[PDB]
RNA sequence: GCAGCUUGCUACCUCGAUGUCGGUUCUUUCCAUCCUGGCCGUGCAGCAGCGGCCAAGGGUGAGGUUGUUCGCCUAUUAAA
RNA sequence: UCCGCUGGUUCCUUCCGAAACAUGUCGCAGCAUGACCUGACUUGAGAUCGUCGGUGGAGUAGAGCACUGAUUGGCGAUUCCGGGGAUCCCUCGCUCGCUUGUCAAACUCCAAACCCCCCGUCAUCCUAGAAAGUCGGAGUCCGGACUGCUGGGGUAAGCUUGUAGUCCGUAAGGGAGACAACCCAGCCCGUGGUUAAGGUCCCCAAGUGUCGACUAAGUGUUAAUACUAAAGGGCGUCCCAAGCCCCAGACAGCUGGAAGGUUAGCUUAGAAGCAGCUACCCUUCAAAGAGUGCGUAACAGCUCACCAGUCGAGGUUUGGGGCCCCGAAAAUUGACGGGGCUCAAGUCGACCACCGAUACCACGGAGUACCGCAAGGUAAUCUCGUAGGAAGGCGUUG
C-alpha cells in the first residue's frame, strides 16, 4: 500500500516540488488522494498539481 | 470647437513610411485600366492634386470610365454607392 | 492631502511637461546612496512591489531617509551602495465652482509601478546581510503597497 | 482606517404643501467614561497627580450678557 | 379668445410591431427632415446575418528609445556660450561622447488580437418572388440598467458624460428571503413524461450521501451585486523546499569553570570591565575574560561572553503557501431568510443518486401564413407585447 509520489505545484506564485509518500490500497487510489490532500492543504484545482511520478515504493 | 474641416484626424492617414518619403516612383502614374476591373485605394500623400476624400482610404472600387486622367470609381460607404475621381497615382490593382 | 486619494491607477497617464504648466518640483535630492565607486560586492537584494498603484515622491523620500539612517548606523558608510530606480514622471492635480469645470490643477508628481518590479537596492558583503534586510523592511513601511524582499544575486552564498 | 455627530459634492423621493431656528415639558437609546465601582504602569515616600484597561447601574445642578446653538463669566459641587 | 402647459377620451378578436437618436430652429416641456414600424403596388434573379483562403487598410494593446520632449549615477572632454575670487594664478555648473537607471495622451526603428472593402468557396434565404423602385398612415427626438473598454472628468458617489453587446421600457413561467433590467427560459388550450437553473437536517419536494483533509473563531453558514472592512503583526495550527549541528552524543537542564593579571587609561577621592583612549589583560590550561547583570565612590567577589564533564534523540535558521486570531466603537429589540449547526447542517478537491418549469418529447384540439378549381396540402425553420399600422366581427336608435 506504500507509495511515492513526485511532481511540482502551483504554491502562490511559484513552481515547488514534493516527495509525499501516500497509503493507499493501489495506485490510482495514490494519485487521488495526493490531489484531494493538495486541494485541502492549499487550494488548488486538479490543474496545478501535476504529478511527474506515482512510482511504487 | 472641433472643426469639421476636410482632412481632420489624418495626423498617421496621410503619412510617409520613413523610407519611403520623397519623389514615389513614377511607373505607379502610368498604370492604365479597363472597364470592371477592381482596384485598392491607397492615398499617396506626395501628390498633391486628385486626391480623393481619405474617408475611402483602404476601400475597393471598380473602374466605371476615365475624365482625362482620372479615373471613376464606384465605392460602398455603408450602404450607398459613392463616386469618386482618382488619378491612377493614388491607385493600385488587385493580384488575383 | 491623504495618501489614498491619489494611489489607484484608473485613468491614463498625464506626464507631457510641453502642454501641462506649473508642475511643483521634488524634495528627493540623490538617488544613488553610498559607496558609488565600489563594484565588488557579492550580494544584492532589492524591494519589489506586489501590486498596481502610484508612490508620491514624499513617500519615496521618507523611505530613502529611513534607510540611509539605518543603514548607515550598522553597516557603515563605506559598506553598501543603495540606489532608488523610480523616478516621478507622473503629474497629480486637485480640483480647486463644484462639478462646473472640474477639471483639476497640478499639485504634485507621482511615479508609477507595476507588480514585481524593483524600487530599491542594496548591495553588502557576507557579515551584513541581515542588517541590510533590516533596512529594507522599515523602508516599505512608508510605503504604500505591500512589499516583499528578494535577494538576487548570491543567494547561495546567504542562503 | 472607523463614525456620520461640521461643512462640502450629487440631484434618487416630496412643489393638487411631510408647518422652519432656539428654549420648555416628557420618554428612551449609544459609549468614543466627566464623577461613583475594580485593576495595571510611573521619572508612584504620604497627600495629590500623569497615562492606560473593564464597566452605561445611578448622577451630571443654580445663575449674569446674548434670540441664539456655540461660547465667556460667577459661587457651589463627588462631577457639574 | 388663445397656450408648445395640466386632466379626460366609451365594444370584441386576429396579423405585424418601434424610437427615447443625427441635422436646422429666439431651439432646450415644442416642431420639421432623415434613421427605425406598417399597408399596397411595379419589376423579375439574385442577396449575404455566418465559415474558410487570398489580394489590401492599419498605428490601438504591448514593447522600445531610432526622431520630439523629459530622466538617474560613473567615466572622458567641451581647452568656449558659463558661476566661484594683471599671466584670468587654477577651481569649474550648463554642454558634447562611452557606459548605467527611469518615462510619454498630443513620441515611434517596431508592432498584435478584434475590425473594414473586394475575389473565390461552403452555408442559409429566394419565382409561393431576391435586390431595387413608387405611393398612403404613423408613433418617436425626458430613457434606464448589467457585462467589457485600466473609457474622459471628479477625493469619491446608487455621480456626470461616451462606446460594443444584450436587456427593462413592452417579457410571462422556474430559482435567488423579498429583488424593473441577476441565472434558466422567450408564452395558443388540455393530458402524460423527462430535464435546465438551483437544491436535498426541519420550516420545504428530494441525502442526517461517499471519499481525503482543514477550521475551534458560532469564524462561517452572502454567484454577480450600489448590500461584503484595511495596513501591520501571530514561538495559533496544517503543508512544501532549502541550508547548518547530530547517537563516537546536537538542543533544554544538572554542574561547577570563567583561577593567570589588572586595582585598564580615570583629573576630581572616585567613577579601576560597566562616564572618558585602547586593545583578545596570560607565554598557557576545557575555562580565564578589558567584561553584561544582582552588587557596583572605585571596586571586589557573585561572575558575562565563552568553552569543558553529564545525561541520550533529533535539534535549529530562512523562504513560499491554506485556514483562523488581534487590529475591530453607535445610537427602538433582531436578523446566516429562521430554527439550529462543531470528524459539521462550515471551508477546500473530487464523486454518486434523486427532486425540480409553460423548457424538450408524445397525443388530441384552436388559430394563423402560403399554395391548390375544390377536396385538401406544408409549417424544427408559425403563436410575447407598450406607442402605432392593418383585417374581420358584436351591440344601440332609425
Ligand atoms: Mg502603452
Ligand atoms: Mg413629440
Ligand atoms: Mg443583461
Ligand atoms: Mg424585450
Ligand atoms: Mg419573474
Ligand atoms: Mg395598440
Amino acid at each position: 500500500k506504500s507509495f511515492i509520489v513526485k511532481g511540482k505545484f502551483k504554491a502562490g506564485s511559484t513552481w515547488e516540488k514534493f516527495t509525499k509518500k501516500i497509503e493507499s490500497q493501489n495506485e490510482k487510489n495514490a494519485t487521488d488522494k495526493t490531489y484531494s490532500i493538495f486541494g485541502s492543504k492549499h487550494g488548488v484545482k486538479r490543474s496545478q498539481v501535476q504529478i511527474e511520478s506515482v512510482a511504487e515504493e | 470647437t472641433n472643426s469639421h474641416g476636410e482632412k481632420r484626424c489624418t495626423r498617421y492617414k496621410l503619412q510617409k513610411t520613413v523610407r519611403e518619403r520623397g519623389i514615389s516612383p513614377v511607373s505607379r502614374a502610368i498604370q492604365e485600366f479597363e472597364e470592371g476591373q477592381m482596384v485598392h485605394i491607397d492615398i499617396d500623400p506626395s501628390v498633391q492634386k486628385g486626391m480623393p476624400n481619405p474617408k475611402f482610404q483602404g476601400s475597393t472600387g471598380k473602374v466605371i470610365g476615365q475624365r482625362g486622367r482620372s479615373y471613376v470609381l464606384e465605392v460602398r460607404s455603408g450602404n450607398a454607392m459613392k463616386e469618386v475621381f482618382s488619378l491612377p497615382q493614388h491607385l493600385k490593382p488587385q493580384k488575383y | 492631502k491623504p495618501g489614498s486619494m491619489y494611489r489607484n491607477v484608473r485613468q491614463r497617464s498625464f506626464t507631457r511637461r510641453k502642454y501641462m504648466g506649473g508642475v511643483p518640483g521634488s524634495q528627493v535630492i540623490h538617488y544613488d546612496m553610498g559607496d558609488k565607486a565600489n563594484t565588488s560586492f557579492p550580494v544584492k537584494i532589492s524591494l519589489i512591489v506586489e501590486e498596481k498603484c502610484q508612490i508620491r515622491h514624499t513617500a519615496l523620500e521618507a523611505a530613502r531617509i529611513t534607510a540611509n539612517r539605518h543603514l548607515v548606523a550598522d553597516t557603515g558608510k563605506m559598506g553598501f551602495y543603495m540606489k532608488l530606480r523610480v523616478y516621478p514622471h507622473e503629474v497629480i492635480r486637485e480640483n480647486k465652482s463644484g462639478m462646473r469645470r472640474a477639471f483639476g490643477k497640478n499639485v504634485g508628481t507621482a511615479a508609477r509601478v507595476k507588480p514585481m518590479q524593483k524600487i530599491f537596492t542594496v548591495a553588502v558583503e557576507k557579515q551584513n546581510f541581515k542588517a541590510a534586510k533590516e533596512a529594507l523592511w522599515h523602508a516599505g513601511q512608508k510605503l504604500p503597497t505591500p512589499c516583499r524582499i528578494v535577494v538576487d544575486e548570491g543567494a547561495e552564498l546567504v542562503q
